[PDB]
């Protein structure tokens, strides 16, 4: 029931060939999974919250000088000292000053003094180190049972029960076993280390509002420092990049502020994550990981029940819901067991043969005496179908109508994993839930370009890659030879589209 | 700050959108003309510059790219 | 253990059959050794202390001119003449001062004056002497096989060492032995008696922080001699290096000592290695040793043992090394004495196939009570996979990930193979046991090169060879007749590369 | 006076720090530099210096340059 | 390092005969001494690279000694 | 009469202006002039003082640490902080050990660490600076005549007596005068800015020897300093050019303080100058100053003499001084008044004939009763003469014979006007003479060959300048068409005279 309407949702077909759910769970859009000897499961990552984390380093976006101290000697002797050049408290700069006579210096120009400031701070953003290990995650699925729009809404009441169950794979404990009986249990052969690679990914903390931000980045922007520290007294480290020595025309020296860097730190972090922190620790989400399950243990209750028979309703008439794939929401009678509620749509009435996908898998009424409105979906086939689903004396049909072509949809799920691949790079050739040729030779030939391409061109932002690939494709079939300029309106044909492939 | 280093260059493909992608690419743009329409003499001067190279009729083609495309973001 | 994390550690792993592996083991971290059921073992070349040696040349670094004593014969009146110009204490010079009447004298022109000086020394260094004998070596034995995750480096029993036993291989007793908890006692056949060279090497002694330095060099300091030690105060060869006194055209006759001579020293000694001598015998740290393990006596142990049935809790966290091994500390939950307890390279489905190597040769739990710490190092596959602990149905996996490249342990067994060469030239080529004459190269085209070498460019350091590399690595790139072009270019880079590898 | 050993030339090779090597590798350089920056004269000196019998192209500079190697030294 | 540098760049010329003069005038000779006396076997390699550079009657007899007085003063 | 046989003592009978005739009499030796009438007199600049000495920095030669204490970080927790670092008065070197199971967390890898002794100054040794003003230079003038048994150098009551004379010039008052009543007075004045080079040199002293030393030395010296004067704890800077932090095979990085370097700089300045001290004054010795020395004001005491009567017993066999000047030491015992001293030259004395030129110029004898002594010089012709007395039958004569060559002395003021050449440096025209063509043009042409030839080839220790001038002198005999076949010739072997004329 979970997974219906996720703009993203993908159905992973079986394969009557051993369990072999190679799925990769996104944090975000989700996939649904549907073999002949198995109801219909699937999955949505939810959750994925780091435990504990390292503060590396702390900045300072937000500075305040508070002395201004200044001395002065001149060409008479070599510098100037002034108490606090002796202080990590302060900063000190020192340089000349046209000292002549104006002070009563006998020799003329040449002098030479030096201005401090007593560096305070105000803000500090605490970046942190989380290791890939630690971390954890925290898929949740749900079954196309019986379910009543019991989809999404509450999430914990629903897990303690058989359809929705929420399992949590750690890097150290991989393999959770989600039991959700009535069916079965589930294999999961998760990589809690393949996910993001938080390895070089500090954790950031602006003043309560926290993203995920690359390693490097972090060390990268300089202003103040202080970190693997005990507080205590904060003994900064740089701080230029915050108090200002610029001295008036040639006499005195001046030292301001500079302005906060706040926001200019919002601008700064451009980069992707978003988090969102308890303090406990790192939930955040936007990330993916890889699993496996293992389809064997979960039983199909439903062919073992007396088909009902009475009278069927669309309480909720069927809505059409992102590709193709119709819920039809349905109450009971009302004086019924458990028992299968038939509905072959099909493409005409008297030969109704049943044309088309059944998602559901199995329909069936919940134990119960009253008018159960099970929710359940279904797959018509392009063109005009009819959702009937009754006994046959009373058939509750309905017209329905999928304005897919198959054509039309083999040309538009060629992107649901032309983005899929340009999200996952390489761990794209992991939905290939089965041990193939092919799903095994891409993951590899297309890994030492996951590996060469990125490396090469790994820093440029949207704007910035287009800008290289327009300037291939140019490089493309114009120039000396058609031969080694094919690679270049070649790979020039992955940037240009790689920027737009992200955005639609 | 002077050099602020772009977390952009380096960002993190996900399906979750980043932290601002909208009001990004339209910066850019923003500056590289709204630097044009402040300066734009530079362009005509620019240009003769983009001349004086491989002039090729496809290159000097490129090449009055280069540095209308330089000078506004100033590297 | 004893290397489960030391940057230099380099894995002979020889199932030679010739029970025995030559593995050069020097103060650079160490080696493990592994093969066909030897339990993986760890040698750590320690201490390399220098035992009696005496003194060769003592030289002073602080001169102090007691009392100045002078005499000036007056023009052709003879010459100047003080009775201390005979005893070896002073030391004085016979210029010319020119005089006349106003000077005293019944004539013009230049008298002479002898200035004598007291020279007495206030601080010295000695330059203690040392033979291949009067060496003692102090290797380190330490054996996977199944021990301590913090005891890893706990060096305090060698009477409870079932793994770690301290060996002390003397030049009187190139061969050795070991003693273990039922595992064979090792025999390493060396060579003290040439291992590091000595005969060029000696110990300055100044200021109590002493060096090993060489030999060539220390026979050309320019300060005042003493040879022998000590019966108080002693004659100085070169009394005047320090001394220092100029009189120009008068009767004053400038005596400087001179000064300390202290950076003057440390200074001109930046390729000296530091030494501590201490107390009696002189220790070197950062020596060099070429032995031979001898594999017979080290067999197995605790193979006879049940793979033990209980589950496994990791006590932490899953690590590497640079060297993409794995200690993989867990726990057992009391279920009988001693037994083993099997790991794998669970790679990917369930427990299935064993992958990538286990460098622990046997794990085996000892303790008869409850839980009790062990840790396998392993090899993950280049690639991902678990880790499987104890058997089959109660398993626990962790999950696990190595990155890198296949051939990227190719980038390394090659440039690991230029310091483990560049270090100990031909005595290099000596990790890796015999394999018949296909050696008599290895540590032999050396000989034949590098001894031609030792003299050649012998003499360098860093900046140098580089001017005189470079110049090579461009004589090469303009070699107008010739095969000069192959050798050039090669004696160039090659040498600028010895320098651009160890320390550099 | 003069200490003229330079054990630096008669390197030990171990997995250890040559005594006082952080700053090995450089020294010999920023004593060229405090050389000529103090002596910017004999910059153009050992330009012709050299230059005149160089009797090369490149040889020019293996002159002008192991000339610029010698007064920062050995004067 | 602690280089302590060359004063005997500027020595203040006058009539009292400068700072441990009278050693200096054979000093950086030397240093330059005891230096080849140890590795000669910069033989066959210093005055190799001679021959090998402009072949003039009087080139190798001032490149091998460009280079022979380089050796050392940075050994 | 004061100096009466220095080396360098010259002479300028040649006045050859309206009174007016410059000259430089410096540090080294002096110089006697006569005018065609006027007594001759011996001016010499017997010494220097600079006075007041802002001092510019303190280098510190021997560093003391102390303290030593250390922090690590495993290869998780970022950076390493240590309190001391917030101390300035403590020096530290931050890198990355080793570590893990075995020493800290346990997550392997090259952890962060940092250590940090203390600091201290055993020995420093501060820099006075040197401004043209503030250095009173001491002239002594000596007339001749009245002047008796070397009472010359015996500096005593040199005011009194008015045959002596103490001119000390400020460069604020360079016209001074001598008081010399009887033989009128002498007017000097001088050019206190331009002797030595004043401006550049400081003013050192490590323990007690104190020295002159070019600016550029004094500020490139690696050595911990401390600028200006301040009496805390002189914030030390580069506290870590005379500390070294051990690297360890592994784990540690410990602190060894660098020995004295006293010794090291008291070689270092091996090319400067010594310089006394007394009291606060700068007392120093070598310099040279200009002059224009007005030959005016100055009388013949005694125009009217009667000439003495009849006892010119000698007591001193008239020795003679270098550069070819006899020397008498006559002694009228039988004598009255203070009557002219009949002396003269004769080439044959058969009858009276000077061929002589005494420079003594009109020696007379005061109070002269018996007991009256008194000297005089002589410049004897080439080969043969008599030295004597006017009239007596008692009219001593006695016989000397000049050495050497008529015109072979000349090849002496091409080579010693060559030592005032190579020396003073452009100022050697500046001897005396009053000039206008080829005189002041000299300069002219020096001044300009001066400066192009300092900048050049100033750096040029000795050693250097042969080196890189007689490699040089070659290309001059290379090559050809003079333009570029001389210029190198000229300025190849010319270069080399600086070197002879140096320690000859
Ligand atoms: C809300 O949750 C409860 C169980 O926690 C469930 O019985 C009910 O059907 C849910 N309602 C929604 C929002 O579907
Ligand atoms: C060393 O061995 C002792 C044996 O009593 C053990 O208790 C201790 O933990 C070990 N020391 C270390 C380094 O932990
Ligand atoms: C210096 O000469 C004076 C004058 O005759 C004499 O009285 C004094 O003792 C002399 N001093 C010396 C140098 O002995």
């Amino acid at each position: 029931i979970r997974c219906i309407g996720v703009s993203n949702r993908d159905f992973v077909e079986g394969m009557s060939g051993g369990t072999w759910v190679d799925v990769v769970l996104e944090h975000g859009g989700c996939v649904t999974v549907m073999a002949q000897d198995k109801p219909t499961v699937d999955i949505e990552l939810v959750t994925t919250t780091v435990s504990n984390m390292a503060e590396v380093r702390s900045y300072c976006y937000e500075a305040s000088i508070s002395d201004m101290a200044s001395d002065s000697r001149c060409p008479t002797q070599g510098e100037a000292y002034l108490d606090k050049q002796s202080d990590t408290q302060y900063v000190c700069k020192r340089t000349l000053v046209d000292r002549g006579w104006g002070n009563g210096c006998g020799l003329f120009g040449k002098g030479s003094l030096v201005t401090c400031a007593k560096f305070a701070c105000s803000k500090k953003m605490t970046g942190k180190s989380i290791q890939p290990e630690n971390l954890e995650y925290r898929i949740m699925l749900s079954v196309h049972g019986s379910q009543h729009s019991g989809m999404i809404v509450n999430d914990t009441g629903h897990e303690t029960d058989e359809n929705r169950a929420k399992v949590e794979i750690t890097p150290n404990s991989p393999r959770a076993e989600a039991t959700l009986g009535g069916f079965g249990s589930l294999g999961l052969d998760c990589e809690p280390r393949t996910g993001l690679d938080f390895s070089d990914l500090y954790y950031l903390t602006m003043n309560n509002k926290h993203w995920l931000v690359h390693k490097e980045w972090f060390h990268d922007i300089p202003l103040p420092w202080h970190a693997g520290a005990d507080t205590g007294t904060p003994h900064w480290n740089n701080k230029e990049a915050l108090v200002e020595f610029k001295d008036a025309h040639a006499k005195r020296q001046t030292v301001v502020v500079l302005g906060s860097q706040e926001g200019a730190v919002h601008t700064a972090l451009a980069g992707a994550l978003e988090a969102e922190m308890d303090g406990a620790k790192g939930r955040l989400s936007s990330g993916h990981l890889k699993c496996r399950l293992k389809m064997d243990k979960l039983r199909l209750k439903g062919v073992s029940y007396s088909l009902c028979t009475a009278a069927f309703t669309f309480t909720k008439i069927p809505a059409e819901t992102l590709h193709g794939t119709v819920t039809v929401e349905v109450q009971y009678a009302g004086t019924d067991g458990p028992c299968k509620v038939p509905a072959q749509m099909a493409v005409d009435m008297q030969t109704l043969t049943p044309v088309g996908r059944l998602i559901t898998a199995n329909p069936v009424i919940t134990e119960s005496t009253e008018n159960s409105k099970m929710m359940l979906e279904l797959d018509p086939p392009f063109g005009d179908s009819y959702i009937v689903i009754g006994v046959g004396e009373k058939k509750i049909t309905h017209h329905w109508h999928r304005s897919g072509s198959t054509i039309g949809k083999a040309f538009e799920a060629t992107v649901r994993g032309a983005k899929r691949m340009a999200v996952l790079g390489d761990t794209a050739w992991d939905f290939g839930s089965v041990g193939g040729a092919l799903n095994s030779l891409g993951k590899g030939i297309h890994q030492i370009f996951g590996a060469a391409f990125k490396s090469l061109f790994g820093g440029m932002s949207w704007f910035s890659q287009i800008l290289i690939g327009t300037l291939l494709m140019w490089l493309g079939l114009n120039t000396k030879n058609g031969s080694i300029s094919l690679m270049c309106l070649a790979l020039g044909g992955v940037l240009i589209f790689l920027s737009t492939a992200v955005s639609a | 700050a002077v050099t602020l280093p772009s977390h952009s260059t380096r960002k993190l493909q996900t399906r979750s959108q980043t932290w601002l992608e909208s009001r990004e690419y339209t910066k850019h743009l923003i500056r590289v003309e709204n630097w044009i329409f402040r300066n734009p003499g530079f362009a005509l001067a620019a240009a003769a510059i983009a001349w004086l190279l491989g002039s090729s009729t496809s290159q000097k083609v490129i090449y009055l790219v280069m540095i209308l495309l330089i000078a506004p973001a100033y590297s």
